[PDB]
């Protein structure tokens, strides 16, 4: 709200103005009054108060006030309205301005973007935080220098990067829809001040580059001009260098020389058999809407020890006492703190506990001794601990937890007294320790605080430099085969979570030198290393230093929580930054962001890689921002992501201006829904609707919600609202159904209106992960040649249980379609009603295409939902377009409700698949339908490693569906990865014939 | 016989055995028929170093073992040999003996007459007691997180009151700095009129500072009281957790009497 506890300011309010002299002046001012108007009328009114003789000229002052974020903000940007300041109370203090104005104005804009004030970072004591802020600014200048290099083109390649598939090589079923290897494409040209445009239809090779398209168009128009070969060249040269191509209806551009069929828009136009509509556009016009945007270094940017391997002693730690522990003294017997030394998820040594202690006096003062030699500590070692209660049988429970890095970001071993506040234990966790949790102290006040002391060895202790580590390997190494070859390869085939016994892992460690001939084995070999042996670790470091690059789908496993060593993770990053395309990065960005939570320190190779890419490609930068911004509420990562967001916003250039327009749009919508969720929940639907339309008709709302980019896809501009069609929805949490006009000059060639759902109250990150995973399966099937059409509609979480969802035009639930039909049996709907409605919307020759689309899409979702355990869906959770394309919705709703059928294949579907036949399960349409399902099932099983890694990387999300690897084991059952293909195939057939029940 | 042995549980999942060696002492052990679901192939898992270390039991010519040189006649001979002596002569870095087993029925804690009502009545009772207490635990965790966020909203609000009061106090200290000797001048010029203009505005300054100071303590009061009711919701959950865990296991293992027959009829009534 514009004031604390107030949604909107009245049209006129009183503002307490504090002058540089101790006079206080009440100024009545409009809600919309700009500070320039406030300051001029204040000093105009001040002449009515004492001691005006001491006031300097109006221009020598600015306003400072307190915002609802508790920030004393200097209002250097005097052009803002009184109501946009986010004031806590309506007052203004007059001061003389100090410091760089441009910096202060820019920091405020960053604060609005990331949702927290930047000055909160200036106060942080931690040196790791201040070093991070200064030490990644070079990654920012690397990116800005690079994209400003070949201006303006390099700048356009950042804002409008080519949207292309990862490989130009078409699969046969796509190539077969080309007319003898060619594609027909239409070029449009706005040609009138009124805007009247024209079109030119072309037939060209699918692999022509954009400049060649422009050559065929100008060649087709100069057909009758009687040009010589060289004269034709010059005007081809004129137009190749003067114009570029744009997709009609959205802001996608063809700026580099990928073959035309590799641009996704056109790869799909072939796949879908639709006409590619392009617009020839002047380059000087595109570069005009790319205003120059600089990057300035901020103020903060500019202004003996012995080795671990000499310490001859075992590890010990003193656990002193606790504070603020909340426990019922008469229900709980005693408390004790549990500790363990971990490397990832594997204890480096056995756990040890304090003595049990009365709940009324949490004090131990015990030195816990650990069975590990200090030199044997790996760099990525972590102390994991919790405070546990005990209550006949004896059973324990954790009360709060906390993890600690035995080495800090400077490679030094911790020493001296330490005190950290513990975190709440997550819902449904019974394990006494939480190693996958973040390392750090809980900033929330009045929380259980635990105190420790680490041994002090007369001086600072540092981890050995890589110099001596390699020599220790040369020291220990001094202290082909056939049948063994086939087993090593036989182990690389097994999934990341396959059971790996002792004989197999030390067998890998024995043949660790032969493993570089099958680099896919590296994850298995790393889990085989005995990490509590500095001999093996040193020997292992030398192997990964020379390891052959593995491809990204395998390297991503080495960023999950089971591979915390910086050398290992560094090898994984280098794999990505040399083999991971911007296409596949943009897809896997959800996982790649949230493995940052496993990073031991703020400054690491992974964040520098993602940040570098986000600043050089504004498409992945857009979602890079929102996936971080969506987690700001979470205090376990609010700081890490906050600092990371600060850097991005400080260097993303002019796009920050657009992002803030989105943030403001969502901040307005989340406010209206919050009002409807509590202030008006107690009132009728029609009453809520009348408040909505009134509230949306207000000008300030329309000015904030009209004319901005869609967070689901910034290539979609959102113009005027169709208030005619926006509404609340029947759902209990009452989301908003919103409709914008597409302002594109040629919007009619893609869509004239853009419809989106905004839901405030529901956790959407499950639907994100599921819809993402579905898109991966669709891309796998398409690459293989299975033309199974899925509908991974757009869905984006932007914060705590709030986000956006793409509306699929011309779509209905199977429940709605059943209600369009009638009853056949006693109170029974007609099973043929689905098939009938399809024939209604698809008449004549186009009928077969709709049936094929239904059968293919249905086959896809049957395989997908089964594998992921999303079997039983309500008939209102399944949907189908007039097109005949079938898809599912509300995945989180399904997981949230599940707290018998493998997949929904009701008679209604079976009818349309068999085109309305009797005993439909015995026709040749059904015969080749289940053949599609079988091929699609084992097609995913072939890629089971990728999916298991993607879910493994989400464990730190805090999604209750992903708390431990045991949650991921379900996909090993559905894919039957502990069985061979023909066994897995028979398993899936058996399951479908339970969905059909065998009759 | 192996089929009747304490430590052979059969086709248990890796997750179900991981749930059973949780936090156990070095030397606890348990064996399965391998997850690969192939006849006559078995895996040993025991606790050592806070880890569940799996070992494959190879089988050839009716003999048994877990290394290439294969010897033993039965798995019971293989296991009891290492219940006696240390296994360190094989895979020597680990050395703990096969100390403590966990078994499939040595905890069938049904007290009295083994009527089937011990399932059809006492199981439905515990499961009812379990879902009720699980519903309360979920309700607690809901208002627990609600109260948690309403607290930090108040902590930042009072922290904002701190900055507004800091800014009004400096206003009073500058009001006395720049008005002191203008008062002293109006004092001897006999201009009580202007002196009362200045004082009338000063009183208004420190009149409003008292309103926001009061607004702060009135909010600090709501924080003190909601912060305490938050601590109560915490210790209540911590009291419900070990209970919820206890009668969950009881509900779980009262399916033993159901698994004894091994058909769903006696739960199918529910
Ligand atoms: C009736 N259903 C079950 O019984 C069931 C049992 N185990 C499961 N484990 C599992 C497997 C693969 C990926 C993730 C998980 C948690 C699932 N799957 C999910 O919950 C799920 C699926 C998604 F696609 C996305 C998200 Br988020 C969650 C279901």
């Amino acid at each position: 709200g514009e004031l604390w506890g107030i949604h909107l300011m009245p049209p006129r309010i009183l503002v307490e103005c504090l002058l540089p002299n101790g006079m206080i002046v009440t100024l009545e001012c409009l809600r919309e009054a700009t500070l320039i108007t406030i300051k001029h009328e204040l000093f105009k009114e001040a002449r009515k108060y004492p001691l005006h003789q001491l006031l300097q000229d109006e221009s020598s002052y600015i306003f400072v006030s307190v915002t609802q974020e508790a920030e004393r903000e200097e209002f250097f940007d005097e052009t803002r309205r009184l109501c946009d300041l986010r004031l806590f109370q309506p007052f203004l203090k007059v001061i003389e301005p100090v410091g760089n104005r441009e910096e202060k104005i820019l920091n405020r804009e960053i604060g609005f973007a990331i949702g927290m004030p930047v000055c909160e970072f200036d106060m942080v004591k931690d040196p790791e935080v201040q070093d991070f802020r200064r030490n990644i600014l070079n990654v920012c200048k690397e990116a800005v220098d690079l994209r400003d290099l070949n201006s303006p083109h390099s700048r356009a390649m950042y804002v409008y990067p080519p949207n292309v598939e990862s490989s130009p090589e078409l699969p046969k079923h796509i190539y077969n829809k080309l007319d003898k290897g060619q594609i027909i494409v239409v070029i449009w040209v706005i040609v009138s001040p009124n805007n009247d445009k024209q079109k030119y239809t072309l037939k060209i090779n699918h692999d022509c580059v954009p400049e060649q398209v422009i050559a065929e168009a100008i060649r087709k128009k100069t057909r009758s001009m009687l040009l010589s070969s060289e004269q034709l060249k010059l005007c081809v040269l004129e137009y190749q260098g003067k114009y570029i191509l744009k997709v009609c209806g959205c802001d996608e551009y063809f700026l580099e020389k990928y073959p035309l069929s590799q641009y996704k828009y056109i790869r799909s136009c072939i796949m879908l058999g639709r006409m590619p509509n392009l617009m020839l556009m002047a380059k000087e016009s595109l570069y005009s809407q790319l205003p120059m945007d600089c990057f300035t270094m901020p103020s903060y940017s500019r202004r003996s020890t012995k080795s671990l391997w000499v310490i001859n002693s075992a590890l010990r730690i003193k656990i002193l006492c606790a504070t603020y522990v909340n426990v019922n003294i008469r229900d709980i017997d005693k408390i004790y703190v549990r500790t363990g030394i971990y490397h990832g998820g594997e204890p480096l040594c056995d756990n040890v506990n304090t003595q049990r202690v009365p709940c009324s006096n949490p004090r131990w003062n015990e030195w816990l001794n650990y069975d590990i030699y200090i030199p044997d500590l790996p760099r990525a070692a972590r102390l994991c601990l919790s405070i546990c209660s005990v209550k006949a049988k004896e059973e324990h429970c954790p009360l709060a937890w906390g993890n600690i890095n035995l080495f800090d970001y400077t490679d030094t071993l911790v020493s001296g007294k330490m005190a950290l506040n513990l975190w709440p234990v997550p819902h449904g966790l019974e394990d006494l320790l939480n190693p996958i949790g973040v390392t750090g102290s809980n900033p929330n006040k009045e929380t259980p605080c635990l105190e420790l002391e680490f041994d002090w060895f007369s001086s600072v202790v540092k981890f050995p430099d890589m110099s001596v580590i390699e020599e220790h390997a040369n020291w220990s190494v001094s202290r082909l085969r056939e049948n063994d070859k086939e087993q090593l390869k036989a182990i690389s085939t097994r999934d990341p979570l396959s059971e790996i016994t002792e004989q197999e892992k030390d067998f890998l460690w024995s043949h660790r030198h032969y493993c570089v001939t099958i680099p896919e084995i590296l994850p298995k070999l790393l889990l085989s290393v005995k990490w509590n042996s500095r001999d093996e670790v040193a020997q292992m470091y030398c192997l990964v230093k020379d390891w052959p690059p593995i491809k990204p789908e395998q390297a991503m496993e080495l960023l999950d929580c089971n591979y915390p060593d910086p050398m290992v993770r560094g090898f994984a990053v280098r794999c990505l930054e040399k083999y991971l395309t911007d296409d596949k990065l943009s897809q896997y960005l959800i996982q790649l962001v949230q493995v940052l939570k496993y990073e031991q320190y703020l400054d690491n190779l992974l964040v520098r890689f993602l940040l570098k890419k986000a600043l050089t490609n504004q498409r992945i930068g857009h979602f890079f921002f929102w996936h971080l911004k969506s987690e700001m509420h979470n205090k376990t990562v609010s700081q890490r992501f906050g600092l990371l967001l600060e850097s991005y916003c400080r260097a993303c250039g002019m796009y920050l201006k657009h992002l803030n327009r989105q943030v403001e749009a969502m901040e307005k919508l989340i406010n209206l829904t919050d009002i409807l969720k509590q202030e008006k929940k107690d009132e009728t639907q029609k009453v809520q609707m009348k408040f909505l339309v009134e509230q949306m008709r207000r000008p300030d709302f329309m000015d904030a919600l009209q004319g901005f980019l869609s967070p689901l896809n910034p290539a979609h501009q959102l113009g005027n609202l169709r208030l005619e069609e926006c509404r609340i929805m029947s759902s209990a949490k009452r989301p908003l159904w919103l409709n914008w006009e597409n302002p594109d000059i040629m919007s009619e060639l893609l869509f004239q209106n853009n419809e989106i759902i905004f839901k405030n109250g529901d956790d959407l990150r499950q639907d994100m992960l599921t819809l993402q995973i579905i898109r991966i399966m669709e891309n796998i099937w398409q690459n293989q040649g299975l033309d199974l059409r899925m509908l991974p509609y757009g869905c984006l979480s932007i914060g705590d249980c709030v986000g956006l969802i793409e509306v699929v035009r011309n779509s209905h639930t199977i429940m709605q379609i059943q209600c369009k039909g009638g009853l056949k049996g006693a109170l029974q709907f007609n099973s043929h009603t689905l098939h009938q409605w399809l024939k209604d919307k698809n008449k004549g020759e186009i009928y077969d295409a709709a049936i094929d689309l239904f059968t293919r899409s249905c086959a896809g979702y049957c395989v997908a939902t089964f594998i992921l355990g999303i079997g039983d869906r309500h008939n209102s959770n399944i949907m189908v377009k007039d097109d005949g394309q079938l898809f599912h919705i509300d995945f989180g709703h399904f997981l949230d409700h599940k707290k018998r059928v493998p997949f929904v294949l009701t008679q209604d579907f079976l009818i349309v698949i068999s085109k309305g036949a009797q005993e439909c399960t015995k026709t040749r349409e059904f015969e080749r339908f289940q053949e599609m399902c079988y091929k699609a099932y084992l097609a995913i099983r072939q890629h089971a490693n990728l999916f298991i890694n993607l879910f493994s990387m989400m464990l730190g999300s805090g999604m209750p569906e992903l708390q431990s690897f045991d949650d991921i084991a379900y996909i090993r059952k559905t894919l039957a990865l502990d069985k061979t293909e023909q066994e897995a195939l028979e398993y899936f057939m058996k399951q479908m014939n339970d969905a059909h029940h065998g009759g | 016989s192996l089929q009747d042995a304490e430590w052979y549980w059969g086709d248990i999942s890796r997750e179900e055995v991981n749930e059973k060696l949780r936090d156990t002492a070095d030397g606890t052990f348990l064996v399965r028929d391998a997850s690969t679901k192939m006849h006559g192939d078995y895996t040993l898992t025991l606790r050592k170093g806070g880890n569940n270390k799996l070992i494959k039991i190879f089988h050839r010519d009716g003999k048994y073992g877990f290394s290439d040189p294969l010897t033993f006649s039965s798995v019971v001979e293989l296991i009891n040999h290492y219940r006696n002596e240390s296994l360190a002569q094989y895979n020597p870095k680990l050395d703990v003996k096969l100390l403590y087993p966990v078994s499939k029925y040595q905890q069938d804690q049904v007290v009295k007459e083994d009527n089937i009502e011990a399932v059809g009545k006492k199981l439905h009772e515990y499961n009812t007691q379990f879902q009720e207490k699980s519903r309360e635990y979920d309700r607690l965790y809901e208002e627990y997180t609600r109260t948690s966020q309403e607290i930090q909203m108040k902590r930042t609000a009072i922290e904002a009151f701190n900055e507004t009061i800091k800014i009004f106090e400096e206003q009073c200290q500058t009001q006395e700095r720049y008005s002191k000797e203008y008062i002293e001048k109006f004092k001897r010029e006999g201009n009580e009129k202007e002196i009362q203009r200045i004082m009338h505005n000063y009183d208004k300054l420190k009149s409003r500072i008292s309103e926001i100071i009061d607004s702060r303590r009135r909010l600090e009061e709501d924080l003190k009281k909601q912060a305490a009711e938050y601590r109560e919701i915490d210790k209540r959950m911590n009291s419900i957790k070990p209970d919820l865990i206890q009668l969950r296991k009881t509900r779980d293992q009262y399916l033993m009497w159901l698994t004894q027959k091994g058909v769903r009829q006696k739960k199918l009534n529910e």
